[PDB]
């Protein structure tokens, strides 16, 4: 999940490219029916707010 | 400059062609023509004048005064090269061969103007140079040299919109298709009366209004002046100060085919004096003519030849005469009878005058390329 | 001083009473000053479509775009919805007059029997269904009828009196081709005699279709 | 601004289906975009 | 007639610079290779 | 010329023909940037600082 | 032996089964917006010689942008489907494929897809997973995306006015992209989505509500009237939670007690406000 960043280390910006890939199969120009999703953590403070 | 310069060849005209009218014409102008550091365009101007046996002095204070100018040009040239701008030699007289066009003839002009076409990287200062050449190619009726940069100069406006340049350029079409016998693209490049600016040449937006009225009446039928010409309120308020022009247009469209020729006759006469409608006035009125005979004669078919003169112009053998060579010309589609006194019609298809004009065209070009074969490979 | 809201309201009664005291030319200019006030106030809430309308009025007063002030017409409606129903109900004439001289003639009834203006039915609203289905069918007889049943709401109304007469000259003609079309040559005098109608006045008409 | 008016220009007089620029359309460009000056 | 290079020290700009370009002076070598040339920065 | 392309043969990696020209890095770097090129005919009164 | 041409990503929105069938009258209260888009893709798209002859230059491309839930991507759900023009919609996450070389090959068959087949429209979202700032040429995962950022920048360049493709691109980020995706020439138009705060609100209100019961006697006006900060997402899950609250009592009639319950279960904000500040 992670929030986003300002690009610091090389690693997070494949996951960021990993995180909107999620973001946009959930409520892009599809009808998200019958799929429901669950999540849990145990800290929801860094999380992006886009999500 | 070049920007009065139109009304020096409208009073040539006006000097040399009314042969009796050639006494104030020939002081006006030599109001102009000795001031203002004039030399090259009227030495035969003054062989069609009168003697002016001294003339000597006159041209002295004024060839030295062109050379005043013009050696001041040759104290700019060294102070200019010294300390570079964008080549102010050159740039000091990209604005001086113009007042050199004016003062010598088109060889300082033509060879300082592409000198500095070349100076400028912009288009903003070559596209002016070119509405000079356009300029002086009317005064010198350059025909061949007009045709190089009228494309050279709409090559240059499809990159900016340039519409100040664009819809200026449009004027000199229209004035140049007035000037051969091109109608229907004259009204097209007078489409539009509303971008048209109080011009140089045309100082009166209203003498504007009347050569695109005059040359709307001939291009387009009544369909569109009905629609263009009557409902602009753009081009109505202008001729609401014109009571003649307002009464020459609306004539034909009331149907008060009587005073249409009343009117007519004065704009003839007037089409006569004016420069540049002089060389085809006797065409205008034949073409005008036709066009108000058969707009009355294509409403009925049994008109009788006797109801024309008392309610569309008198003399029943001027009717007769008139009629008889028109039908004998090949148009005006109707046949007169002439001993129970009545005209019919008829209406023809457009196939064969469809057909007659392919047929001119296709003579023509075949007497293009047969004659065109002969001279080349021997 | 301080206000900026009511300028507009001031300039736009003023817009009112050249237009209605016969000065076109002021009354624009007006408009215009009400135009480029009104760009700057953060909230015109109501007056927005009461200059929506008197934006419709001069623009059509002249005659020249009748879609573009069809389009100042809706607007001023649906400013008008539901909120104002006096000024509400005035405003359908305005846009299906417009339609008519628009020469749709079968849209107007498409709008009133949509649900939006189901509910704002009323005298007026029959007033222009009538004339619309008069302006379908063809006729002059049918528009003359409609004229004098509604005439309290019809012929009232300072520019519908200025514009019947434009109006007239358009179904004029429509029922003359309507009648004229199903044949070859033919008689004057039945023509004449099928419009209720005199001879001369008709023949010119005739002459002015051919020209 | 002045390329951010002249520019602007254009899309009141595309906006009602004209092809010539006029003079009232400018000073409803003005209106606007001191508008936007007169915003924050 | 002068070459108007401008620098905002972008990264897309970076790779027809230099691999690294541990310096902003390896900028002088397509400098001096087109010599009369003028290097402008914003702000 | 060093920075210029070349054809080449495979089976012995001949030099074959001179492959023209293909871009200076320095231009490609103000084609990606894209500075609105202008000239001093559209500059609005500022003849002092010129 | 020259080709008809081909891509796989994506192929053309199918046309049938592909329009999202949302219209403009869903959107309730965009009116600056849903007007704005209009003039930048779909009017010089019908309408092109009044932009020739008045000669003003239509805009390219138009990239809009905004907080989260602001209806950016449904406004472009009724673009699509409303249009007379081809629609071809990316995911712009998918450039990045795991061969070498793909990407490239993935973007210049776009445009090619966007040149033979109409006067389209190309719709790429999140470009945040393309065009980012910070590059670093040792990794090869990095070194791949700069030539996808090149590719489309010089794809854009190769346009001559003529070919009627505009391209919309929406973000939810405009803090993390390059200043060279914004030049003029490539992306002049710029659109936030900012967010309702009451003028719009009770449009949004307007338009969800319309399609449940609603009693007759539940006010809506009472709930615009209160501040704090709502999108135009949440409106939606106000009264999408508010239905399941009635529909849990088998109650098929949506009462007054219910929108009470849950609008103080959506937002959940506690005050932030240690009121000695003022
Ligand atoms: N008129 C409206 N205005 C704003 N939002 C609305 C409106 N009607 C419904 N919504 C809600 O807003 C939600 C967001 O839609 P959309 O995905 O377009 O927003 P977004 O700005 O693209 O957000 P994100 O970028 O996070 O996807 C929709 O799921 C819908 O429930
Ligand atoms: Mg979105």
């Amino acid at each position: 999940g992670g929030r986003r960043f300002s690009e610091g280390t090389s690693a997070d910006r494949e996951i960021q490219r990993t995180l909107m890939e999620l973001l946009n199969q959930m409520d892009g120009f599809d009808t998200l029916h019958r799929v429901k999703m669950i999540m849990a953590t145990n800290r929801p403070d860094t999380l992006d707010p886009a999500l | 400059p070049k920007n009065p310069d139109l009304r020096i060849a409208q009073l040539r005209f006006l000097l040399s062609l009314p042969e009796h009218r050639g006494d104030a014409a020939v002081r006006d102008e030599l109001m102009a023509a000795v001031r203002d550091n004039n030399m090259a365009p009227y030495y035969e101007a003054l062989c069609k004048s009168l003697d002016w046996q001294i003339d000597v002095d006159l041209l002295n204070k004024m060839k030295k005064a062109n050379e005043d100018e013009l050696k001041r040009l040759d104290e700019e040239l060294e102070d200019a090269e010294k300390n570079l701008g964008e080549s102010e030699i050159r740039d000091a007289m990209m604005a001086k061969a113009e007042y050199l066009c004016r003062i010598g003839d088109k060889e300082g002009a033509l060879t300082a103007f592409r000198k500095t076409y070349d100076k400028t990287v912009a288009l903003g200062h070559r596209l002016d140079i070119v509405f000079y050449l356009l300029r002086i190619g009317l005064f010198y009726m350059d025909n061949d040299l007009i045709t190089r940069n009228t494309e050279k100069a709409k090559s240059l406006i499809e990159e900016g919109g340039d519409w100040d340049r664009r819809n200026r350029l449009k004027v000199y079409q229209g004035l140049y298709c007035v000037a051969i016998r091109d109608f229907k693209q004259a009204a097209e490049l007078f489409l539009d009366t509303v971008s048209t600016f109080t011009s140089y040449e045309l100082m009166d937006y209203k003498t504007f209004v009347t050569y695109t009225v005059y040359v709307s009446m001939i291009a387009l039928e009544r369909p569109d002046l009905r629609e263009k010409v009557i409902k602009g309120a753009e081009i109505l308020e202008v001729l609401h100060s014109l009571p003649a022009v307002r009464q020459y247009l609306f004539s034909l469209y009331e149907c008060r085919y009587s005073v249409f020729f009343q009117s007519l006759a004065v704009v003839e006469q007037e089409m006569k004096k004016d420069w540049l409608f002089a060389p085809h006035y006797r065409y205008y009125v034949r073409e005008m003519r036709i066009h108000a005979y058969s707009q009355l004669l294509e409403s009925y078919r049994s008109l009788t030849l006797g109801y024309m003169a008392e309610a569309f112009g008198v003399g029943v053998e001027f009717i007769d005469q008139e009629l008889s060579r028109f039908i004998a010309a090949g148009r005006l589609h109707c046949k007169i009878d002439k001993v129970n006194e009545i005209v019919e019609t008829n209406r023809p298809d457009s196939k064969n005058w469809q057909y007659q004009e392919t047929i001119k065209k296709g003579d023509l070009l075949l007497n293009r390329v047969q004659k065109l074969s002969r001279v080349i490979n021997m | 001083m301080d206000d900026k809201a009511l300028l507009v309201e001031v300039q736009l009664l003023e817009s009112k009473t050249y237009h209605a005291l016969s000065n076109l030319p002021k009354a624009r200019a007006a408009l215009t000053s009400a135009r480029t006030t009104a760009n700057a106030i953060y909230c015109p809430p109501k007056l927005q479509a009461t200059l929506d309308m008197q934006s419709g009025i001069i623009h059509a007063a002249e005659e020249k775009d009748w879609k573009t002030a069809y389009s100042y017409f809706y607007e001023a409606f649906e400013g008008y919805d539901s909120i104002d129903s006096p000024k509400a109900i005035t405003s359908l004439k305005y846009m299906l007059l417009c339609k008519i001289m628009l020469n749709t003639p079968e849209d107007v009834q498409a709008l009133v029997s949509g649900k939006l203006a189901l509910r704002y039915a009323g005298r007026q609203t029959e007033a222009l269904k009538c004339v619309a289905q008069a302006s379908k069918n063809r006729s002059l007889a049918d528009f003359e009828k409609a004229l004098t049943d509604y005439r309290a709401e019809l012929r009232d109304d300072p520019i519908i009196s200025t514009h019947l007469a434009k109006l007239y000259d358009n179904l004029l003609e429509q029922n003359l081709i309507r009648v004229i079309e199903p044949f070859s040559r033919v008689q004057i005098e039945h023509i004449s005699s099928l419009i209720k109608l005199s001879k001369a006045d008709v023949e010119r008409k005739l002459s002015q279709m051919i020209l | 601004e002045v390329k951010g008016v002249c520019t602007e220009a254009g899309m009141y007089a595309l906006r009602e289906r004209r092809v010539h620029v006029t003079q009232e359309d400018f000073e409803m460009a003005v209106a606007k975009v001191m508008q936007k000056d007169s915003e924050k | 007639d002068c070459t108007f290079i401008r620098v905002s020290g972008s990264e897309l700009v970076q790779k027809f610079i230099g691999e690294g370009a541990r310096m902003v002076r390896e900028l002088f070598v397509m400098a001096r290779e087109h010599a009369p040339s003028i290097i402008f920065m914003d702000e | 010329t060093p920075n210029c392309r070349v054809a080449l043969r495979n089976d012995s990696y001949t030099l074959h023909k001179i492959l023209p020209n293909k871009v200076d890095p320095l231009v490609s770097l103000m084609m990606v940037e894209k500075v609105p090129d202008s000239t001093y005919e559209m500059i609005g009164g500022l003849d002092k600082q010129i | 032996d020259v080709l008809p041409p081909e891509a796989d990503s994506s192929i053309m929105m199918l046309t049938s089964d592909q329009k999202p069938d949302v219209m403009y009258a869903d959107i309730g209260g965009m009116d600056i917006q849903k007007q704005e888009v209009r003039e930048a893709v779909e009017l010089p798209l019908t309408h092109f010689e009044l932009y020739k002859q008045i000669g003003i230059d239509p805009p390219r491309g138009v990239l809009m942008y905004g907080p989260p839930g602001c209806g950016k991507t449904m406004l472009a759900k009724a673009v699509a489907h409303h249009t007379t023009a081809a629609f071809i919609r990316v995911v712009g996450s998918e450039f990045v494929q795991k061969y070498l070389g793909e990407g490239p090959r993935m973007v210049r068959d776009v445009f090619r897809l966007a040149k033979e087949n109409a006067p389209a429209i190309i719709f790429i979202d999140e470009i945040d997973a393309i065009a980012t700032k910070r590059f670093d040429a040792q990794t090869g995962a990095d070194r791949e995306v700069q030539r996808i950022l090149l590719e489309l920048l010089n794809q854009m360049d190769g346009f001559d006015q003529n070919v009627n493709v505009k391209v919309i691109m929406a973000t939810n980020r405009a803090d993390t992209l390059d200043p060279a995706l914004l030049r003029p020439g490539r992306l002049d138009r710029k659109i936030e989505f900012p967010l309702p705060d009451r003028r719009q609100k009770r449009l949004i209100f307007s338009t969800i509500t319309s399609k449940m019961n609603l009693s007759e006697e539940v006010d809506l006006e009472d709930y615009v009237a209160r501040p704090d900060k709502i999108s135009g997402a949440d409106i939606n899950s106000i009264c999408q939670e508010s239905g399941m609250l009635a529909v849990r009592e088998n109650r098929y009639i949506v009462l007054a007690k219910d929108f009470e319950k849950a609008y103080k279960t959506v937002i959940k904000k506690d005050e932030q406000e240690h009121e000695f500040y003022k």
